[PDB]
């Protein structure tokens, strides 16, 4: 046959991956093939593939036989466009050697990552792989490291997104951990370093793959995944939606798109949302929905550490990050998991020039020996450092109580915040009124009159307002308008810091 | 300036729309503010300002004026539309997405909301329902106190109380059955 | 202790120390003997993935001189984490007892040759060819195989050469380390 | 044999390059071996070698036979001192496949060049090679470019 | 400052010196300005300021004063030395 005909033969073979029977087996599991996933994710007719004909070079254990040669070698890589914006994508092909990672696999992934870093565009990885290709031995390990390094080199330069759509075990799990966001598909994807068999053999524990590393486990218990989706199709649609928010690189400002919601729209429904009695809770998500454009909010880790809320939204068409206390869960007290969840989100938002909006209603930190033995001190310091380090515009609104060091942590103006607002129900104090009266006036019998005077003078936002700790006390209904105005003024904020290789954040 | 955007050049949108267990093939094109839609072989024209933020949207379909509300939408394709005073749930997918959806496995979906359980440890301040009582969705069933926050438990759905497993002053724990609804 | 396996607490403890040393221009010396990560549901539910990524990122990010010595087994991703040369390490040495491999010899033989009855001969050949530092040395993953008695001398020499190490990185406000 | 003994065997084989008869043929031409040249060039006792055990990975035309495997693969690379100043050096070994350039050869040269650029020290190359290793085909070409 | 120099620590220099078609084994050590030289088994001491630029070099070999001139030298090892009025070529 001529060279051309062999070219068509190779193209056709590559387009089928591991064979039609393998594709059918993949489909009966309820999973799409890599190329189908790429087709769903990218704009139609925009996918440009790279390295179609690359094949593995292993020569051991009969790996050099023609039946062991697959063009592409279990990964499809290239570039495309989402809503017209450039992106680089790789998708792992489970039908070729179970999607195991080989030298060529890592080489292709590294090529696309280098291209993306060179031009400054995000990287999306659809992960479905058993693990390292044992037949290539140490070679596979090297490839993994080659990926890891690039991830670390790309951190804070271009956004990186991982979507776990199948089995993922061993060292391969670490690359998604190094990316900015990880999404999981329910019932068909899992993450764990060691499989259930080794767990049973070593620790005598009985567990299934779903229990060990299922999407629910990593979205509700381990705090490893950020979102879980029902299907591949649903996951890909939501992935496009989410990608619409991010900037292409750290050299670009926060994306601003066409907006129809007026920036001065009033929100009268917030004037009575906060109950007067501090013993009743409300839903901060309602406030967030009311304030943001079109009531649209993309929440991150919605089912993990629910006492805090983090997500993406738009104000006047500009992407913003939302962080808020949730009084509806555990009184809105901070703790370990919530601290970590807020801290990493804040750091990501700051790294890519996304302004931050914070809603503060926090009585303090969760007490108990479990929190202390778990290292609550360093975990809370994580969030405090995250707010203190950020140089993007920061807008804070205090809806209710803000007590003690928790007030400092939640982007207090003393952390070089930009604008801080207090609703009429705000309470900035060192601690509760009863405890403060107990400490201050203890040893005096006329406790009642002193306590009444103390509550009249201090159980309100006046102590902070008179000192300038809050820029103003605003009617809740105007909240949105105020915020929008500020975000227009602060768009050109620029701050000077001492030079350093990097900081040393608590871990 | 650093990266100019390249407009996705699409002339026709081929959509599979599911209204009431029926799947309709739709071909939609636009010119300015005028959308030409072929639905199962019938041609219609829709005109409007297409203000996607206002709660009420006024449109003209073949000269007939309609006022519609978009109550909610999702990236998946679900959409709730108030039309002629009734709220219809439609599911819109692209043709390719609809074709690929055929390989997705139907999930169990079993999640009974009849049973109401304690979310967090605390003490039951009061119980507002007794067996045989009628509870509307969102109606409080009991109140649980923890760290003096008066947490409120709400009925999952409208119904009656098959059994009340909690009493006032009892220290409940997380994942503890509180009440049963039919 | 615990066969030298990595876990959550050890990962965090190593990661922060490495980051501090890098921040203030202090060279790093690593001694590698690690079979893998501690298994169990407690480690998985505790977020072992992100905590281990912490240490891996700490080594990958460092730009101070890094010298690594492998005394014994180094298996799987744990080998990558412990300042492997692929993380832009400077000098990597292996003692005669070093073992760089994807996993244990018995498990590798089980996976590779499973379905063949003549397991014993294949396992013997596999152990003879791979249960040693030669697979890494022949590919350049380790700069040399050294006598243990010379270790100190070698290290000292390297620390004199690498004192002027300077590396270029892309600009950024900061990275986004897993937390 | 134990792993240690195989280590001494590999060290001894590498120190001889392509064999004693090849060394004699080199000498009768009036030329020194690569290691002798390095010894003459550098300060005594200052040479630190890198990648002694690196071998070529070609598997075509019977190149995978044990008789075609040479530790070091026709190039000796490392660092040393001249009058106390640091320097990086590579010397091509003509006795191994005529000194032809293979993937491992270029890999070793590139490693030393990257190290020298990282620390900021000069590079000296003693060139004695027939050319590209034809058995490795395009691979050899790539290596050359990597050097260039 | 960027790269401190590491002094080559040598205690004895073993040299082959060719004078007139004869090759002599020499072992030379130094301490300060005093060089101890063993030539074919004979020990000598040479003292001088070792000013390598002045045309005339004054040395003391075992207390005997000598004036020598270095007419030329090469990296290869060749050296022309005026000694007792005669120019000798050594390698
Ligand atoms: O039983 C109630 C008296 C003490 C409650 C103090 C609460 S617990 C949540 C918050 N965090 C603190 O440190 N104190 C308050
Ligand atoms: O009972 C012994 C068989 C399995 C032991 C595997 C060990 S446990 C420590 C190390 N980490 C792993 O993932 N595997 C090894």
């Amino acid at each position: 046959t001529s060279v051309n005909e062999r070219i068509e033969n190779k193209r056709r073979t590559a387009l089928l991956g591991g064979g039609q029977r393998r594709i059918d087996a993949q489909h009966k599991r309820g999973k799409l093939t890599a190329r189908e996933r790429i087709s769903l994710l990218l704009d139609p007719g925009s996918f440009v593939e790279s390295d179609m004909f690359v094949e593995h070079r292993c020569a051991d254990f009969g790996m050099a036989a023609d039946k062991n040669k697959f063009p592409g070698d279990s990964v499809v890589t290239g570039r495309g466009r989402i809503n017209g914006r450039l992106v680089y994508v790789f998708s792992q092909d489970f039908t070729v050697f179970g999607g195991s990672l080989s030298g060529a696999h890592a080489q292709k992934i590294c090529k696309i990552m280098d291209q993306a870093i060179t031009v400054g565009a995000p990287v999306i990885g659809l992960n479905d792989s058993g693990g390292a290709r044992i037949q290539e031995g140490v070679e596979s390990l090297a490839g993994y490291a080659d990926i890891f390094l690039r991830n670390v080199t790309a951190s804070g330069v271009i956004p990186q997104i991982s979507l776990i759509m199948g089995p993922c075990a061993g060292g391969a799990v670490y690359s998604p951990a190094l990316t900015d966001f990880t999404f999981m598909v329910k019932d068909t994807s899992y993450l764990f370093i060691t499989g259930p068999d080794v767990v049973k053999s070593v620790t005598n524990e009985d567990v299934t793959q779903e229990e060990l590393g299922g999407a629910k486990t990593h979205t509700t218990m381990s705090g490893v995944a950020h979102r879980a989706f029902e299907n591949d199709v649903d996951a890909l649609c939501n992935l496009r939606d989410f990608f619409n928010y991010l900037p292409l690189s750290s050299q670009d400002p926060a994306p601003v798109r066409e907006c129809h919601d007026p920036s001065d729209r009033l929100v009268p429904e917030l004037d009575t949302i906060v109950p007067l009695e501090s013993t009743k809770a409300y839903n901060m998500v309602d406030i967030i929905h009311s304030v943001v454009d079109e009531r649209e909010f993309f929440e991150i880790m919605p089912n993990y550490a629910k006492n805090i809320i983090v997500g993406f939204a738009r104000m006047n068409g500009r992407t913003v990050g939302i962080v808020g206390n949730q009084p509806k869960v555990a009184s809105g007290c901070l703790d370990i998991n919530s601290s970590v969840k807020g801290a990493r989100f804040v750091r990501f938002c700051d790294a890519f020039n996304i302004p931050l909006i914070t809603f503060v209603d926090v009585p303090g930190f969760l007490p108990g020996t479990a929190q202390e033995y778990g290292g609550i001190i360093r975990h809370g310091a994580k969030l405090l450092y995250a707010f203190a380090e950020a140089t993007v515009p920061k807008v804070t609104v205090i809806t209710r109580k803000a007590y003690g060091g928790a007030y400092d942590v939640m982007s207090s103006k003393h952390l070089c915040g930009d604008t801080n607002y207090a609703w009429p129900t705000a309470e900035i104090a060192v601690m509760g009124a009863k405890g403060a009266v107990e400490i201050i006036f203890k040893g005096h019998e006329n406790v009642e009159a002193a306590q009444a005077e103390y509550i009249e003078k201090f159980a309100n936002p006046f102590p902070a307002a008179v000192r300038g700790f809050v820029d103003d006390i605003i009617q809740p209904s105007s909240t949105r308008a105020r915020i929008c105005c500020d975000l227009d003024v602060l768009a050109s904020k620029k701050v000077q810091r001492p030079w350093r290789k990097h900081a040393n954040i608590p871990l | 300036s650093r990266m100019p955007v390249i407009k996705p050049d699409i002339a026709n949108w081929e959509l599979s729309v599911k209204l009431h267990d029926k799947v309709h093939t739709v071909v939609a094109s636009n010119n300015g503010s005028v959308f030409s839609v072929e639905v199962d072989g019938s041609k219609l024209n829709v005109t409007s300002t297409w203000n996607l933020a206002s709660p009420l949207l006024s449109v003209s379909v073949d000269g007939t004026q309609r006022t519609v509300q978009c109550l909610s939408r999702e990236a998946g394709g679900n959409m709730s539309i108030q039309f002629l005073g009734t709220v219809y749930k439609v599911n819109i997918l692209t043709r390719l997405a609809a074709e690929l959806n055929k390989f997705m496995l139907e999930k169990v979906t079993e999640d009974t909301s009849s049973v109401l359980r304690s979310p967090m440890p605390g003490v039951v301040v009061a119980v507002s329902v007794k067996p045989g009582d009628a509870v509307a969705e969102g109606q409080e069933i009991c109140v649980i106190e923890a760290m003096k926050m008066q947490n409120s438990m709400t009925a999952g759905k409208t119904g009656t109380v098959k059994s009340v497993h909690c009493q006032a002053g009892d220290t409940v724990g997380e994942g503890d059955l509180l009440v049963e609804l039919e």
